C-alpha cells in the first residue's frame, strides 16, 4: 500500500483528475497548474519512480476532447503536457509523441532526462514511419531534433545524440553542435558504426564523420576517412586546405602508404618532396634504414629455413627453392643464390622454372628502380631467352609498390609486350601490371589495350593481359579500361573460354570494380550477353570484386546461396563464391570472425569444388595474421586426401603466417614437409608455405588493411585476389605452367615497423608501450587503447592487430594513428 | 591427435552502454548466424550406397562393444564380451586389421560374435562431459589487478602455445 | 451450370538488419523501373 505521503498524493492527484469533470472556470487553470508542478517535480528528480505517473492512471478522453473545446489556447495546451508526460510511462507512442507535437511547447529540458530520451525515440520512430509522402509532419519533428540533440551533447549522451541523428537518416547538425571536447567521442563513434551501416547511409556517415573532423582542424583524421570513402576530391581539398606544410607532409605519407597518387600542382611547396614522398622513393632508404637498426641486413638461404638437419635436384623443388629465395630474402637488397651464380641456378629449371627464378630476381630487390634494375643485368637476355618473361616480371615487380618519374616499367616492357614469342609477352604484361598496379595511367592502360585485341596472343597471354589491365585500374572502374575489359570480355568465344586461363578474364573485370557496389549493377548487366557457364561465373566473380570489404550481409547471403547449391559449368561459379564471402566479410572483425564458422560448415557439409576454395578463403580473412584457430583449421585439412585441398590448405597457412615468423606455424610447416616428402606437388607448396611465412624475415605484411586496420589498400586487394582465384585451379595454374602467378602478391607487400625518428628524421628511440589494440569506442575519458603492454625501444615491429603509442608525452604526433612513418612534433606543452 | 577442440565463442559486442553500436554489432553476429543456419538447413534440403549397404547387412543391428584381448591369427581375435567373458570371434574383412589393437573397444556382431568394427572415441560419459564446449564469457579484462598473478598464469598456459620460439630458443620447458 | 462426365487428361531468411531496408528500398527502385450453350448439346454419334 502507501503512506501518509503516498496515499495523500494519490488523493491529491485523484482530486485534481476528478475536478476536471465539469467546465468550472477555477478547475482548468487551477488543476492543470497543479499537475504541472507535481509531475514536473517528481519527473525532474532522481530516477525515482515518478509517483505522479504511478498514482495518475487516468484516462485522457475527457480532457483530450475538451482540450479542443476548453480554451483551444493556453488552457488547451496545458492539458497536453500533463497527458504527454503520462504517455511516456504508458504505451501510447503515436499519441505520446503527437502531444508534445501539438501541445504546449515550453522546453524539453524542463521535463527530465528520461522524458527527453523517450521523445527522442518516438521522434525517430515517427520520422522513420514518415516517408517522403509529406514533409508537413517533418518540419515539426525536425524542429524537435533541433533542440533535443543539443540536450544530449552536453549530458554525456553523444551515443544517443549520434544515435538520434542516424535514426532520422540526416546527421548534418552534429557539425554545428560538436564541442572541442566532443569531436573525439562523436568522430570515433561514426567511424566504428560506419562499417556496419548499409548502403547508402554508410557512405553518408563517412563523409559526415569526415566533415566533423573538418570543423575542428583535425586534418590527419580527415585523411583516413577520405580514403575510406575512396573519394579523391575530398582528399584533394584537405591536400589543398592544409596550409601547414608539416600536416601536408604527413597526409602525403598516409596518401602514399595507401598507394594513392594525386598529381601535385607546382603551386604546392616542396612538390618534389611531396612527389617523392607520394612516389614512395623515400621508402627504400627507410627500409634499408630499418634493417640496419634491426640487424637483419644479412640475407638468408633456403637450407636454413627448411632446417634439413632436424627432419628424420628436381626442377620443381628448385622452383620452391627459387621462390623461398624470393619472399624470404625479398626486399632485403641481397640474396646469396640468385645474385652470384644465377645462370647456374636457373639452368636447372626447365622453361617455366626459369620464368619463376628470373622473376624472383626483381622481388628479391623491391623498391629500388636502380639497385634492382642494376641487379637486373645478368639474365633476362638468356640463351634461353624464354626467361625474358622472368626478368620482365622482375622488371615490372621492382616498380610495383612505387612510382618513378622516369616511368621505367613502360619503357623496357613496351618493346617486348609485342614480342611474338608467347612466353616473352607473359612477363611483359604481368610485370607491367605489378609495376603500375592502381596507377590507372592512361598511357599504360592504352598500350595494354592492343594486347587484348592482339589475336596472335595466346590465351595465357590474354588471361594475364586482362589481369594486368585490372591491376592497373583497380578500384577506379576506369571507363576506358572497363570498356576495354568490358568490350574485350564480350568478344570471347565459347570454346576458348573452357580453358582454365579464361578463368582470369572475368577477374580483370572485377579488379576494375573493387569497392563500388553501386556501379556494378550495370557491369553485371553487360556481362549477361555472353553465354554460360562463364556468363554466370564472371557474374559471380564480378559480383565479388564489386563488394570488396563492403561488409554487405546481403551480398554474402547472395554469395552463400551459390556455395550452398549442389550441382561442372555451375563448379567454377561456386569456387569463386566461397572466396566471395571471404573478401566481402573481411572488413569488420565481428563479421570476419563469423565467416570462419561459415567456412567451417562449408567444409564438413561441402563438396569437392567448395572444399578446395575454403582453404583459400581463410587465407584472405587473416592474411599475415596467425590466429591460432584459423591456422589450426588449415592444418586439420593440411593432410586431406584431395590433392587440391592439401595444396590450398598449405598455401593458406603460408598466407596466414606471412611475415609473422610464427614459430608454431614453422614447426607445423616443418612436420608437414616430412609427412608429404613423397609427393612433389605437396612438398613444393608446403616448402612454399614456409617461404611465405618468412616474407622479408617477417618484416613485411600482405594485409590489405592499414590505419588500425581501417584504411583499405585497394591495390593490395587486387593482388591477393589474383593469386587466390588463380589458386581456384592450382593444378592447371599453380601446378601447371604458371608458377609466376605467385608474384601477384607483391602489389600488397608492405612493411610493418615502429622506427621512431626525431623531428629531423634521425631515429628518435622513444619508449613506446606497444601491445594488443583495444577499442576506445564507448569508453568514457582517456581509455587505454593498448593492452599487454611491452615497452619497446623504437624502431619496433607490430604483428598484425597491434598498435603503438608514444609512451613519452614529450612529443605530439601529427597523425593520431601511429602506423607507418609518423612525424613526431615535439610537444610545446611538455616541460622538463 | 584430433587437434584442439577449442570452445565455441561467438565474437564479443562492445560497446556495453546499450548504444546503437551495440545493436548493430549484435545484428551482424545474428545476420551471419541467420545466414549460417540457412546453409545448414538449405544444405539438407537442396541436397537430394551399394557398397556400405552390404556391410551394414553383415553387421546387423545391434552391435556389441567388448574389449579386444588378442589377435590370434590375421582373421581371428579373442574379444571379451561386455560382461567379462571371453570369445574367439572371427575378424571379418571390412574391419581394419590395423586399428585393431589389444585394449581397443571392438564392435561385435550380435548373433555370431565376430569383430565387425573398432570403436575409437569411447571416452567415458564421465570424462566427455569434463570438456568445456561453450567457452566462459569472462575475458582477461574482466579480472582487475592480478597483473603479477595473471602474467604467471599466462606464461604457462597461453604464451607457451602462441610464441613457442621464445622458450625452445632459450632452453626452458614451458612451465606446466 | 457446367459440363461433367469425362474427367481429367527454401525460405527467405529475415536478416532483419537490412532485409527490409533493402526490400523497401528495392520497391522504390521498382517504382522507378515502372456453358449455357455448353455440351448437354453434345453432338454425339449414336
Amino acid at each position: 500500500e502507501l503512506s501518509e505521503e503516498d496515499k495523500q498524493l494519490q488523493d491529491e492527484l485523484e482530486m485534481l483528475v476528478e475536478r476536471l469533470g465539469e467546465k468550472d472556470t477555477s478547475l482548468y487553470r487551477p488543476a492543470l497548474e497543479e499537475l504541472r508542478r507535481q509531475i514536473r517535480s517528481s519527473t525532474t528528480s532522481m530516477t525515482s519512480v515518478p509517483k505522479p505517473l504511478k498514482f495518475l492512471r487516468p484516462h485522457y478522453g475527457k480532457l483530450k476532447e475538451i482540450y479542443e473545446n476548453m480554451a483551444p489556447g493556453e488552457n488547451k495546451r496545458f492539458a497536453a503536457d500533463i497527458i504527454s508526460v503520462l504517455a511516456m510511462t504508458m504505451s501510447g507512442e503515436r499519441e505520446c509523441l503527437k502531444y508534445r507535437l501539438v501541445g504546449s511547447q515550453e522546453e524539453l529540458a524542463s521535463w527530465g532526462h528520461e522524458y527527453v530520451r523517450h521523445l527522442a525515440g518516438e521522434v525517430a520512430k515517427e520520422w522513420q514511419e514518415l516517408d517522403d509522402a509529406e514533409k508537413v509532419q517533418r518540419e515539426p519533428l525536425l524542429t524537435l531534433v533541433k533542440e533535443i540533440v543539443p540536450y544530449n551533447m552536453a549530458h554525456n549522451a553523444e551515443h544517443e545524440a549520434c544515435d538520434l541523428l542516424m535514426e532520422i537518416e540526416q546527421v548534418d547538425m552534429l557539425e554545428k553542435d560538436i564541442d572541442e571536447n566532443a569531436y573525439a567521442k562523436v568522430c570515433l563513434y561514426l567511424t566504428s558504426c560506419v562499417n556496419y551501416v548499409p548502403e547508402p547511409e554508410n557512405s553518408a556517415l563517412l563523409r559526415c564523420a569526415l566533415g566533423v573532423f573538418r570543423k575542428f582542424s583535425r586534418f590527419p583524421e580527415a585523411l583516413r576517412l577520405a580514403l575510406m570513402l575512396n573519394d579523391m576530391e575530398l582528399v584533394e581539398d584537405i591536400f589543398t586546405s592544409c596550409k601547414d606544410v608539416v600536416v601536408q607532409k604527413q597526409m602525403a605519407f598516409m596518401l602514399g602508404r595507401h598507394g594513392v597518387f594525386l598529381e601535385l600542382s607546382e603551386d604546392v611547396e616542396e612538390y618534389e618532396d611531396l612527389t617523392e614522398i607520394m612516389s614512395n622513393v623515400q621508402l627504400n632508404s627507410n627500409f634499408l634504414a630499418l634493417a640496419r637498426e634491426l640487424d637483419i641486413m644479412e640475407p638468408k638461404v633456403p637450407d636454413d629455413i627448411y632446417k634439413t638437419h632436424l627432419e628424420n635436384d628436381s626442377a620443381r623443388m628448385n622452383l620452391a627453392s627459387s621462390f623461398v629465395n624470393g619472399f624470404v630474402n625479398a626486399a632485403f637488397g641481397q640474396d646469396k643464390l640468385l645474385t652470384d651464380d644465377g645462370n647456374k641456378w636457373l639452368y636447372k629449371n626447365k622453361d617455366h622454372g626459369m620464368l619463376s627464378a628470373a622473376a624472383s630476381l626483381g622481388m628479391i630487390l623491391l623498391w629500388d628502380v636502380d639497385g634492382g634494375l642494376t641487379q637486373i643485368d645478368k639474365y633476362l637476355y638468356s640463351s634461353e631467352d624464354y626467361i625474358k618473361s622472368g626478368a620482365l616480371l622482375a622488371c615490372g615487380i621492382v616498380n610495383s609498390g612505387v612510382r618513378n618519374e622516369c616511368d621505367p616499367a613502360l619503357a623496357l616492357l613496351s618493346d617486348y609486350v609485342l614480342h611474338n614469342s608467347n612466353t616473352m609477352r607473359l612477363g611483359s604484361i604481368f610485370g607491367l601490371g605489378l609495376a603500375y598496379a592502381g596507377s590507372n595511367r592512361e598511357d599504360v592502360l592504352t598500350l595494354l589495350l592492343p594486347v587484348m585485341g592482339d589475336s596472335k596472343s595466346s590465351m595465357e597471354v590474354a588471361g594475364v593481359t586482362a589481369l594486368a589491365c585490372g591491376m592497373i585500374a583497380v578500384g577506379s572502374c576506369n571507363g576506358d579500361v572497363t570498356s576495354t575489359i568490358l568490350q574485350t570480355i564480350m568478344e570471347k568465344s565459347e570454346t576458348e573460354l573452357k580453358d582454365t586461363y579464361a578463368r582470369w578474364l572475368p577477374l580483370g573485370l572485377g579488379l576494375n570494380h573493387l569497392g563500388k557496389g553501386e556501379a556494378i549493377e550495370a557491369i553485371l548487366a553487360a556481362l549477361e550477353v555472353v553465354s554460360e557457364p562463364f556468363r554466370s561465373f564472371a557474374n559471380t566473380l564480378v559480383d565479388v570484386c564489386a563488394y570488396a570489404g563492403s561488409g554487405n550481409v546481403l551480398k554474402v547471403q547472395q554469395l552463400l546461396h551459390i556455395c550452398s547449391e549442389h550441382f561442372a559449368d555451375m563448379g567454377a561459379h561456386q569456387g569463386v563464391a566461397v572466396l566471395g564471402i571471404a573478401l566481402i566479410a573481411m572488413g569488420e572483425e565481428i563479421g570476419a570472425e563469423m565467416a570462419l564458422r561459415t567456412f567451417g560448415h562449408l567444409l564438413r557439409y561441402g563438396e569437392p569444388t567448395l572444399r578446395r576454395a575454403v582453404p583459400l578463403a581463410l587465407a584472405l580473412i587473416s592474411v599475415s595474421n596467425p590466429r591460432l584457430n584459423i591456422l589450426d583449421t588449415l592444418s586439420k585439412f593440411s593432410h586431406d586426401a584431395d590433392p587440391e585441398v592439401s595444396y590450398n590448405s598449405i598455401f593458406a597457412m603460408g598466407m596466414v603466417g606471412s611475415g609473422t615468423n610464427n614459430a608454431r606455424l614453422a614447426a607445423m610447416l616443418r612436420q608437414l614437409a616430412q609427412y608429404h616428402a613423397k609427393d612433389p606437388n605437396n612438398l613444393f607448396m608446403v616448402r612454399l608455405a614456409q617461404g611465405l611465412t618468412h616474407l622479408g624475415k617477417g618484416t613485411l605484411t600482405l594485409c590489405p588493411y592499414h590505419s588500425d586496420r581501417q584504411l583499405m589498400s585497394q591495390v593490395a586487394v587486387a593482388g591477393l585476389l589474383t593469386v587466390l582465384v588463380s589458386f581456384l585451379d592450382v593444378r592447371n595454374i599453380i601446378l601447371g605452367k604458371s608458377h609466376y602467378v605467385l608474384y601477384g602478391l607483391v602489389a600488397a607487400m608492405q612493411p610493418r615497423m615502429l622506427v621512431t625518428f626525431d623531428e629531423e628524421l634521425r631515429p628518435l628511440p622513444v619508449s613506446v608501450r606497444v601491445g594488443q589494440a583495444v577499442d576506445v569506442v564507448g569508453q568514457a575519458g582517456k581509455p587505454k587503447t593498448i593492452t599487454g603492454f611491452q615497452t619497446h625501444t623504437t624502431p619496433v615491429l607490430l604483428a598484425h592487430g597491434e598498435r603503438a603509442e608514444l609512451a613519452t608525452e614529450e612529443f605530439l604526433p601529427v597523425t593520431p594513428i601511429l602506423e607507418g612513418f609518423v612525424i613526431l612534433r615535439k610537444n610545446p606543452n611538455y616541460d622538463l | 591427435t584430433k587437434g584442439p577442440d577449442a570452445a565455441s565463442k561467438l565474437p564479443l559486442v562492445t560497446p556495453h552502454t546499450q548504444c546503437r553500436l551495440k545493436l548493430l554489432k549484435l545484428e551482424r553476429i545474428k545476420d551471419y548466424l541467420l545466414m549460417e543456419e540457412e546453409f545448414i538447413r538449405n544444405q539438407e534440403q537442396m541436397k537430394p550406397e551399394e557398397e556400405r549397404s552390404k556391410v551394414d547387412d553383415l553387421r546387423g543391428t545391434p552391435m556389441s562393444v567388448g574389449t579386444l584381448e588378442e589377435i590370434i591369427d590375421d582373421n581371428h581375435a579373442i574379444v571379451s564380451t561386455s560382461v567379462g567373458s571371453e570369445h574367439y570371434v572371427s575378424i571379418l574383412s571390412f574391419v581394419d586389421k590395423d586399428l585393431l589393437e589389444p585394449g581397443c573397444s571392438v564392435l561385435l556382431n550380435h548373433k555370431v560374435h565376430a569383430v565387425i568394427g573398432v570403436l575409437m572415441d569411447d571416452t567415458d560419459p564421465l570424462v566427455t562431459v569434463m570438456k568445456v564446449e561453450k567457452a566462459p564469457q569472462e575475458t582477461y579484462a574482466d579480472i582487475g589487478g592480478l597483473d603479477n598473478q595473471i602474467q604467471e598464469i599466462k606464461e604457462s598456459v597461453e604464451l607457451p602455445l602462441t610464441h613457442p620460439e621464445y622458450y625452445e630458443e632459450m632452453g626452458i620447458k614451458p612451465p606446466k | 451450370p457446367s459440363t461433367f462426365a469425362y474427367p481429367a487428361p527454401k525460405v527467405s531468411t529475415a536478416v532483419l538488419s537490412i532485409t527490409a531496408k533493402a526490400k523497401k528500398k528495392e520497391k522504390e527502385k521498382e517504382k522507378k523501373e515502372e456453358k449455357e450453350p455448353e455440351p448437354n448439346f453434345q453432338l454425339l454419334d449414336n
